[PDB]
RNA sequence: GCAGCUUGCUACCUCGAUGUCGGUUCUUUCCAUCCUGGCCGUGCAGCAGCGGCCAAGGGUGAGGUUGUUCGCCUAUUAAA
RNA sequence: CCUGGGGCGGGACGCCCUUGAAAAGAUAUCAAGGGCGCGCAAUGGUUGACUCAAGCGGGUCGGAAACUCGCUGAAGAGUGC
RNA sequence: UGGGGCCCCGAAAAUUGACGGGGCUCAAGUCGACCACCGAUACCACGGAGUACCGCAAGGUAAUCUCGUAGGAAGGCGUUG
RNA sequence: UCCGCUGGUUCCUUCCGAAACAUGUCGCAGCAUGACCUGACUUGAGAUCGUCGGUGGAGUAGAGCACUGAUUGGCGAUUCCGGGGAUCCCUCGCUCGCUUGUCAAACUCCAAACCCCCCGUCAUCCUAGAAAGUCGGAGUCCGGACUGCUGGGGUAAGCUUGUAGUCCGUAAGGGAGACAACCCAGCCCGUGGUUAAGGUCCCCAAGUGUCGACUAAGUGUUAAUACUAAAGGGCGU
RNA sequence: AUCAUUCGCGAGGAUGUAGUACGAAUGUCACUGCCAGUGUCGUAUCUUACGUUUUGAAGAACGGGCCAGGGAGUGUAUCUU
């Protein structure tokens, strides 16, 4: 079941669970990755969608393993803090008869961004800087929509 | 299915502001209209008697007499003129 | 008929100044080119060009 | 005083829009009428900005349409000599001076038609699908409505 | 993402009828190439493979079951 | 009879509420959440007197499960469905 | 290193075919601007017809009259007696 | 015979000109009533399609977490309710707060722009008859499209079902190659002129137009468009 | 139009010449023996028949080979206007 299903935006949101029934869980397990009791980090990248899009689930544990992969095998096990700011809130239908009684029943869960939202967001040292971009840059290629990597803090520590 | 009762879609018309809930400030209810006066419909949800129907919330009526407590009101809707009767709680004067 | 021509134009998402050189009979000519020249390497309209000055060089 | 001189069609506008257009009496394309700067006015010019064009006219450019294309009831043509019989102004030079300081009215020209039904530009305008500030014709002149109004003879 | 060669979805055309499936015959086209031609890589010694690129000029058959399409099987075959 | 043909399924075939519905009103679908075809001589009327849920502290095998005291508490209760 | 314009790769379909065609490369493409012209029954002018309303009539007014399916209304043409 | 079903129904001009919608219906290819068209009459002074200002209605967009529910760690505590192998000898998940990160058709401490009622104002119409009323004749209740509303549903659909405006239907003429509904434009007849949209290398009326750049791919030479290929990459420029 | 001056980087613009010469047409004076009309063909522009069913008809939707003639809102009763 291709990601380009569920990616347009052409809806109103379907959040609330009390009204439904049945949602399949999130595949994403963890959103704080790297050294979580760390704040000092002095650089700290993050990844934005450029586009209004729904990243499903799976897309973004997909994306989190690959960007945490890299960051732990290049900066190390506490060499970096990455967090995934964007919780899948929005509950994912299909219709499995034809068009008759055709809403669906709920299949997954997506993220609902907006152009310019942050969804990983990287702090490391100085020297780790290329490191964490390479990484965001592969975590962006598992998400329905072209991304940007921008430097949010300590963008002079680095050029 | 979809109901026709009077109380259709009054979630957010029917409802008050959270620091207006209770009971209402009693001077509305002792409040006189002369024949002919521009009076606002502002319904008090509270006041559950003598409320007029929630579609002529936000209407401007025009006081033709009185029915007791309540006041008679010639209330444009669409293009009738329609006679709906209104306790004072929920009527309120025009000011020009 | 050397000018200097600074201002900002919109670069996309992002605003960028410049300071750009540029060889012109006169002043609004200068200014004129700056506009064609802008629009032709950016496809930006004269719009979303703001020149601050130009300056005899 | 503004001028307003309609520029776009009937077909395909709303009718607020067009009912508007009525109330300045513009129904037709190159028909150009005269109002005050008072809000009302400029509200209902605002309205309508995307299907004229509007400005603030000068005493020249108003002497020479009403001289042109002033009409009368039977659709007569204004000329001097009825300017001077029924007008305390010798020429219509002065009365359009007058009518733009203000201490004249169009009203005072007996059964003048308050509609001046225009010529097509010479050599065109700048088009009906962009803004003034596009570019194009319709919308806000200011005093460069002067120009058009010239062109339009 | 492509195609529209599977099956769906849909109800725009056709109900004063556009004759169904499969085969057969004959002609043609596509290329996403099975063989034949030319190449590149190889965990390519040779033989022979595996993977990929160009290329649609020619070829791509005979039989047993089954109406079959499809598929299975047989013996040839450069490939069938 | 409705019906993304018909049929099977279902009833969106009577009534009531929320959303859909785009801050007046109206607004469709086999749209979403649903509910009703009742119950009650008290579970009704009025007057008086009181104030609820839940926490915190005190009180004897009356256990951190009873009852009672104090404090907080615009309601987080109750009001038949 | 970041942000931008245009282009390239990604990019495979069935009769021979589609920027409308020819063709076009400091363009006959794209971008930013500009100049002149062509081009409607639109608009302007003249002349004419009808219509609406008014007027005893003569005539007056029409920027605010002149498209039209279902359909309503009015006045005429023709056939036979 | 009957049919709500199919086909046909014969002269001209002139004036005006819809509805393909609601409720009820063994109603769903029908009909009634109403909306909408048309004709006449009565009545006799106002009306509101538009503006501006004001008195009122807001609970949508957006925003936010203060309620209802969701949601991510960090930090501090509940010596409370409980997971792990006789002094419950000591390990601790939820729960409650202070900071972090996210949300909502059916959440709201907030909160527009549109819009609606009323008052005043200008504007327009109106004694050549406003608003109102009465009566005659209907058609119509298969619609479709474009532009928005992220409209709802749907993987999507030249899909289906809403809504506002405007069109085709019933709309000529001019222009897009052709084009129901896209642009100009609503159109009595004739002539002259000037423009609109769109175009100006030839086909084809008017530029082998001007200035400043880009493109080397015949890329492109395609307003809207059901008629137009993406992610990704490029020390191409 | 042409020319003069001036502005513009340029294509060009503005001012004057010039509201002039011209210009639909309306009159008038000469000249002329055709013109109107009709048939056919050519050049230019435009239009894919007609009626119907249709949201949509040039349709690969229905109808007609052709021509002539015939071929469809009538009467009684009653109600309303
Ligand atoms: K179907
Ligand atoms: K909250
Ligand atoms: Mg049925
Ligand atoms: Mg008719
Ligand atoms: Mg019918
Ligand atoms: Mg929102
Ligand atoms: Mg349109
Ligand atoms: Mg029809
Ligand atoms: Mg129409
Ligand atoms: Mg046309
Ligand atoms: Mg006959």
């Amino acid at each position: 079941k291709p990601g380009s299903m569920y990616r347009n935006v052409r809806q109103r949101s379907f959040t609330r669970r009390k009204y439904m029934g049945g949602v399949p869980g999130s595949q994403v397990i963890h959103y704080d990755m790297g050294d979580k009791a760390n704040t000092s980090f002095p650089v700290k990248i993050s990844l934005i969608v450029e586009e209004k899009c729904q990243i499903r689930h799976t897309a973004l544990e997909a994306a989190r393993i690959t960007a945490n992969r890299h960051l732990v095998a290049d900066t190390g096990k506490m060499g970096f803090y990455m967090k995934l700011r964007v919780y899948p809130h929005e509950v994912i239908r299909e219709n499995k008869s034809g068009m008759r009684r055709a809403f669906g029943k709920n299949v997954g869960t997506a993220a609902r961004v907006k152009p310019m939202q942050k969804i990983f967001t990287v702090a490391v040292e100085k020297q780790n800087f290329k490191a964490a971009k390479e990484a965001l840059w592969h975590a962006g290629q598992k998400l329905p929509t072209p991304c940007r990597i921008v430097v949010d803090e300590g963008a002079e520590l680095v050029q | 299915t979809n109901s026709h009762g009077e109380k259709r879609c009054t979630r957010y018309k029917l409802q008050k502001t959270v620091r207006e809930r209770g009971i209402s400030p009693v001077s509305r209810a002792i409040q006189e209209f002369e024949e002919g006066q521009m009076v606002h419909i502002d319904i008090d949800p509270s006041v559950q008697k003598g409320m007029p129907n929630p579609k002529f919330q936000g209407s401007t009526g025009k006081v033709i007499g009185q029915r007791g407590r309540s006041y008679v009101l010639e209330v444009r809707s669409g293009n009738a003129m329609k006679e709906v009767f209104s306790l004072p709680q929920h009527l309120k004067p025009q000011k020009y | 008929k050397s000018f200097i021509v600074k201002g900002k134009f919109k670069a996309g998402s992002t605003w960028e100044k410049f300071t750009k050189k540029i060889e012109s009979q006169n002043e609004k000519n200068a200014t004129d080119k700056t506009y064609s020249i802008f629009g032709s390497k950016h496809g930006v309209k004269r719009s979303q060009v703001q020149i601050e000055s130009v300056a005899e060089e | 005083m503004y001028a307003v001189v309609r520029l776009r069609g009937q077909v395909n506008v709303r009718y607020t829009i067009e009912d508007t257009m009525k109330m300045l009496r513009l129904h037709k394309v190159n028909h150009c009428v005269f109002v005050p700067e008072n809000p009302h006015y400029k509200g209902m010019v605002q309205k309508v900005k995307d299907y004229v064009a509007y400005g603030k006219i000068d005493a020249k450019t108003l002497a020479e349409v009403l001289e042109n294309r002033g009409r009368l009831e039977g659709d007569t043509r204004l000329t001097e000599e009825y300017i001077r019989e029924n007008t305390d102004y010798d020429s219509i030079q002065a009365f359009a001076e007058a009518v733009i300081e203000g201490k004249s009215s169009l009203k005072d020209i007996p059964k003048l038609k308050p509609v001046f039904r225009l010529h097509p530009p010479r050599k065109g305008h700048a088009g009906i699908k962009r803004t003034v500030q596009q570019g194009g014709v319709l919308g806000n002149h200011d005093e460069n409505i002067n120009v058009l109004l010239h062109k339009m003879r």
